């Protein structure tokens, strides 16, 4: 139950011209491209070429009021308005956009143009009207059902000023007469121009036929060609050319082959005349680990360059592991998902098979020493496949009582117990599948350990029989 | 760091036969085994005789720190091969199959004949079921 | 007459389930102790007396007590009793985040289901009502409306499980707005099923009757204590006794911070209920809230179960205090107020004033060496630090007149080479002691203001002397007796005139 | 602590006309002791000859931590005594008199006689007001 | 010209009470210094022309502006003017908790009294209003009301103690729910009575006149400096008499971070209102604002007192830059804007602009050593040739104190292009970290600006061409003096 | 600040020919002469023979970043400097003019002469345009 064609995109906010000129590399590349979701009053400012902002601005952008589409300064202007405290966070990182990256990064006032004040009026953003006269200056009153700020632009400019209504105090301990909305801009050859929202890749979903492709035809023979430690190589080499990111400095952790992926969506835009530059600045959500965004809508473009719009998060995930991750194509999904994020400390769930079938086990007086934990033996490579499930429900067994039944030994408290005993119900399974393949309650009594391992070894070994 | 020493003082205790957390060079390659090396017994002096300019034959842990310290180095990129099985599962059933692996090879431009697959599975499998898990398949990169 | 609650009425308040209630008043008149809980979210009572798990510390999710999840430990806070609050809710969240996490296997999370019951249960207290029948995606949903302003509710027909989301136009405090998801609650893992989690009680604090910490004491180190010569020997290992079974606590794996008769009490009390038919554990997992040192809470309403097996209930901080102060601490029975009281709790930063008996009389009180010299640590923090001698710029001068003969003359009032001596003894040669330390520092703020208000210290120092001084001479017959006296000679030549003025 | 170790370094600046914070071991006692502390002639020379062993005998601050660092561990008691007054304190005035010990002894099974009681009292007594406040409650109790 | 307010109107909204002010008239005409004023709660001047004693920074807690305390500092900052925002409130209560404990007996709180007079100035000034009576435990109680719906405030009749609690429903931004507890308020210790607390004058600004901070400087020290036979080592000689006498400052114990003849301003100040009658002794108690770099206030309004002993109010902070600047900064009056300015605050993490004449330049000067350095380091938090960071360290040789103008500018203009080329090369390893690629870019304009203005000067892409690619030798600097001629 | 330090390293990184960053004291000048410091040639003897007398002559760091931990206790007047420079500076351009030099000498009750002034600005004038700027003011000011 997801969104497709024309309607998938009315909802995705990426700019149609761009949106179709991505079908193309879709195509080509044979890959998913998945984007979250972008800010919609800031489709438009993209279409019209304003710059998209990179990492050097985490300011969130807004999507209400004029300085809709942009990053305003005053982030309580931004899709944060309220919020007390998101404000505060964003304002910090602009601050911090504007310092720490004196030149690169600005703030310039906000001007709506002609065309732009009709776009809002449409959206039913804003609504522009009664003249007004202060210090000598004509200005038009903005409308907008706000109740929090009163706005106007500057027909001299075209600027536009903000202050509070009547004795309406704000969210940070604030009031303030006609000021001036600052935004977030960027530095084009000397000029600052104002900045909007880029568009962000959830994930790319690259066929493996393409990531072979990436690798170097001389360097895979090298140990593809019958070598004969085989499945090592072509694991550590989809590793490399597939699989490893590495930071970079403007997007932020990525991959060799997703740069190159990237290059060509911007590249892509162009054809279309954006002037603005490009248009994904950094790396995959999947690589967001540090402040993970959960996105209730992910537009997505598979290889036949077709439309398709997620509803809700656990929706995705179906969608990912339908078509991507069970399909052929190289997929991962962010590390920090099932745990908690070290940044925004937000615990994204995501399902992980390692976990979904985890029914296995690993890491005078002579019991804690011996091969009473080592279960996963490498020199099992020439036991016959029987003897395998032989020995290896022996294996079982043998850690079934390696020094488990010591539960009522003494007080031994809820975890370690309580899993010492959910281990056992695991290797009951892992143990189960075994007999079950070709064949415990089942005869367990058969089962007796008071003798050395060595002793039952034969006892055992002739009872499954 | 925590996470990145805990993995020694919660190991280092189970095989030592002295009330002081102090070892020997004997169970040097025990603890290595059971924390999830599997070094050789060539590998095992080789090592502790540059760092280790003593040659005591009782290891306490604050050697054994220093020792694995900056062994977990490259070895220690376990995470893209977890990410590594993930792609082979296509079912994400936990465990990679035949026509999965075989599936993953004949999409990397390398066909491998309806034969030679059930043999590698085979190689790294430990359990027999006809399939291997992360906790096996890890091992076909520990190695 | 202190204005508390009594029986019924304190019961009804405390959010202890009545049966469990009754089942103390045997403890508590047994036992010979007071027993006091810390209010219990009225909308788990029921959940409990149902038998459903409590929480322990491993477990820091805030309860609800609105919605039809009242009572549970919701996984999002946002539903809990906090609802509203950015930052609680946040802490919250991360709580019950590191809950999943941290103790994984141990606690985790289920969708929250209400029984038919539990429904009728809610309609009753008012919290929700059963809405009309609703069909999506198939599934068939009766919804579940609560005066809430921010989310709408339903419940399943097939599962029973509840469901939540933000009403159109609205928005979540975290600023989030979602479609129908499961709410989801805090589980313990029982016996390898997760059992959904609600409020315990939570002991406020236990006042046992001295004579029942006396059992405490193994009846031979009690011997090996009275049987022995000096009294002040007999009296001191007594007291060292009391503390050992009686006032020392330590921190449990679990518990958290309780000591060995609690550790009983508790056993106790959990076995009452369990007797009552409890099947879910224990409803006491940990020690009293004087032991919550870190984040201390003041409840306003404390509920007590006194020996005589009746039920009270303050009504506000005060008059929890003056029950305490009057029934507890003025009336033979082991008593402790939590460590952080009229101190900055470390944790929440709280600030929860208490009567500290102490304190009321450290007015007419002299000071000691140690409280002097360390008064002068905690005074330089507020100062930079570098070279105690010559503490001006001037390099002509590097001491101060009676520096450290302050703290001598101090330490010399509180000598136990005092006991060969008679009453008046001590006080002529006290009272004399004191005026010592007093001139020492009277002079000291005669030569240079130098720190800003060191002198407000001393000014202090001199304030306490004084009522001290005043203290010991009222019990035969101070600046009027203090210009009588001369400190510009030496020791050997003022003592021999004070002798007289006493008298 | 940053209070708990700036009043032992505080208080050793109180009687070192020497600069080099160099106590000797004779006002050595007179410092250890001008503060929380009464112990005997013995540890003034036990551990004076133990840390302190550079020719002639001086004592500079770290030397001090060292020694405070040690039987300063179990004077941790002070809680749990000042805690232990208040129970004898049954009025609350701050003072410990003649009559509430009689209580406190009798309710823990010693039962005693006007004359061993008002005894312990005075004894414990040091001002002579009659009665035990808690400064005399402590030294009686530690010292 | 700039729409500022004057006199009698700007003095009203200062906050300060007015025989104070025309007191600071008579200081500020007599030591020829501007003296600048934050804003004074308003609810606190008749509170301060009361009598009542104002705080130092041992009582970080805020003024109340409204309800029954308002003026007052509330031990329980909700009730005070950052009502409502829950985490300034916290760090208020904390503060004021703090001040309790750290400072115990100096400071502690109190049951707020307000009596038969404070509720006619309430009144008036339309805060609260004495509502119906009401009776409890035996005591009368009449019910003060308030625009306020999260309390609702009460007095006694026997003490005029007033008690608040939360309105039904209702929730304290805290969370909490109470009822009928009393009003605390932040007080000073005094003789050893508890006196309640009061908002203190802060000072924004004091610009003395440079003859004005000479007076500082001993009738010696200047004497050996003006009687120097070298130019260099005397000018310098002079601006530490500056600096060491006007603009050092230094930390004191309890008034902040102020100069020393700040402290006498402030004594001064003291002695001024104290002799009009006032007698809760010191009215300012602590520093400058611009020496308040942790956590900067940026107030609209700064009511300013001239040497003139004139009256003026800006409007905005934008009107306080222009007034500083044509009549304080920029005409001979010693003055220093709080350094925490056009960059991020480490306290309150504030953003406060302000126009630094240095940073007009920095476009055309060519940065120096330690610039080079400084903007590595720094430059290295997002994230082999140590000539340029050399050639910079030639360009300001203080050796050139020998050479000519006209030598000084070809000898500048040479080890000037000689980075701009140490510096072409650089961007020339492909690449590496594209946040480099623009420090040297503009770099390389903030020497070209340089040279080329060296240029115009006497005579930058074509001079660029006559290169000395030469490996090793000065040989370079021969074609070079060829090319000017 | 910790940048203080980041900037200290920034300077070994440019001319290290050791590596892990020993430079002798035949470069340690090379590095405070090329971030902004002027010490004379003598203290560099003793200095870098009281700290750094291990017979090696090798400075790695702390023998550096620490020893350096002195200078900028006294003459950090860095603020102050930028501070007074923007005294002189009325017009608000960024440089110091013989005007403005004027200016301030005449009002601190040095009257001078517009030949002075202008010999005063040419002395410290370093890039000989006339005008002092920040930079120039600080070499004048520091050295
Ligand atoms: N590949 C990545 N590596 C590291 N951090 C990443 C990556 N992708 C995203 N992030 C983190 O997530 C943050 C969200 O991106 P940002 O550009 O700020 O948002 P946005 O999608 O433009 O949203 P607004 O429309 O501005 O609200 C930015 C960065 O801290
Ligand atoms: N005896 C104690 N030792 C240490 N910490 C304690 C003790 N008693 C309470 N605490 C601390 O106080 C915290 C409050 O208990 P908690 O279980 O979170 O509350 P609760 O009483 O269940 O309230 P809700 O009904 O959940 O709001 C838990 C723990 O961090
Ligand atoms: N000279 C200074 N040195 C250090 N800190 C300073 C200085 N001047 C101001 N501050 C800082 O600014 C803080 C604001 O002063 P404070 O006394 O709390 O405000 P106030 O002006 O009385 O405002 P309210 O009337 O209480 O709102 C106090 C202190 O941390
Ligand atoms: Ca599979
Ligand atoms: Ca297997
Ligand atoms: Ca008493
Ligand atoms: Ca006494
Ligand atoms: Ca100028
Ligand atoms: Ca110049
Ligand atoms: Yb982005
Ligand atoms: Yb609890
Ligand atoms: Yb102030």
């Amino acid at each position: 139950d997801v969104l497709k064609g024309e309607k998938a995109l009315k909802a995705s906010g990426l700019v149609p011209e761009h949106a179709d000129a991505f079908k193309k590399i879709a195509r080509e590349l044979n890959t998913y491209i998945l984007f979250r979701p972008v800010n919609k009053l800031a489709t438009n400012l993209i279409k019209s070429g304003v710059a998209t902002k990179g990492l050097n601005v985490h300011g969130k952008s807004s999507d209400w009021g004029p300085v809709a589409g942009y990053i305003p300064f005053d982030q309580d202007l931004s899709k944060k308005h309220g919020q007390q405290l998101a404000v505060e966070k964003g304002n910090l990182e602009n601050k911090k956009s504007i310092t720490e990256h004196e030149g690169e990064i600005g703030k310039i006032p906000l001007k709506l143009d002609h065309l732009r004040i009709e776009e809002l009026k449409e959206n039913g953003i804003i609504l522009k009207g009664k003249k007004e006269i202060d210090n000598g200056k004509k200005y038009y009153l903005l409308e907008s059902n706000n109740q929090v700020y009163e706005f106007r632009i500057s027909d001299e400019n075209n600027e536009v000023q903000y202050k509070t209504k009547e004795g309406k105090i704000t969210v940070l301990g604030e009031k303030f007469n006609w000021r001036n909305i600052e935004v977030m801009a960027k530095n084009v050859e000397g000029v600052l121009k104002p900045l909007t929202a880029d568009y962000d890749l959830f994930a790319l979903a690259p066929s493996l036929t393409e990531i072979k492709k990436q690798i170097p035809q001389k360097e895979w023979d090298k140990v593809v060609n019958t070598p004969n430690e085989k499945q090592k190589g072509v694991t550590n080499l989809l590793i490399k050319y597939g699989i490893e990111r590495k930071p970079d400095s403007t997007k932020g952790t990525l991959s060799n082959w997703q740069k190159q992926m990237l290059d060509r969506l911007n590249e892509a835009v162009k054809y279309t005349g954006y002037t603005g530059g490009d248009v994904v600045n950094h790396g995959t959500e999947q690589d967001n680990e540090e402040f993970p965004e959960k996105d209730n809508e992910i537009f997505i473009i598979n290889p036949e360059g077709e439309f398709i719009l997620t509803k809700n998060w656990e929706m995705t995930g179906r969608f990912i592991e339908k078509n991507i991750t069970g399909k052929d194509y190289l997929y991962y999904f962010n590390r920090s998902y099932n745990k908690i994020a070290p940044g925004n400390k937000a615990y994204i769930e995501w399902t992980d098979p390692i976990t979904k079938a985890k029914i296995n086990t690993i890491p005078s007086v002579k019991k804690i020493a011996g091969y009473l934990s080592d279960y996963y033996n490498s020199a099992n490579h020439i036991f016959s496949q029987e003897k395998k499930r032989k020995i290896s429900i022996f294996r079982g067994i043998q850690a079934y009582n390696e020094i488990e039944n010591v539960l009522k030994s003494k007080q031994i408290a809820p975890e370690y117990k309580n899993y010492f005993q959910y281990l056992k119900e695991r290797i009951t399974n892992q143990v189960q599948l075994l007999l079950t393949h070709q064949k415990f309650k089942l005869l367990y009594k058969q089962l007796n350990f008071t003798e050395n391992e060595t002793d039952n070894f034969e006892v055992f070994q002739k009872i499954i029989d | 760091t925590e996470e990145q020493i805990a993995e020694f003082k919660e190991a280092f205790s189970l095989f030592d036969k002295d009330g002081d957390g102090t070892i020997t060079t004997k169970e040097l390659g025990t603890v290595m085994r059971s924390l999830g090396q599997n070094p050789t017994e060539a590998e095992l002096q080789d090592m502790i005789n540059e760092v280790d300019a003593d040659g005591n034959g009782t290891i306490d842990f604050p050697e054994f720190l220093t020792m694995m310290a900056r062994k977990m180095k490259d070895t220690d990129s376990e995470e893209e091969i977890r990410e590594a099985f993930r792609v082979f599962d296509k079912d994400g059933n936990g465990y990679i199959s035949a026509a999965e692996l075989r599936h993953v090879m004949t999409n990397l431009g390398e066909k491998l004949t309806d034969e030679e697959v059930d043999e590698m599975i085979r190689e790294a499998d430990i359990d027999g079921d006809g399939q291997v898990n992360y906790e096996e398949f890890v091992q076909m990169m520990t190695a």
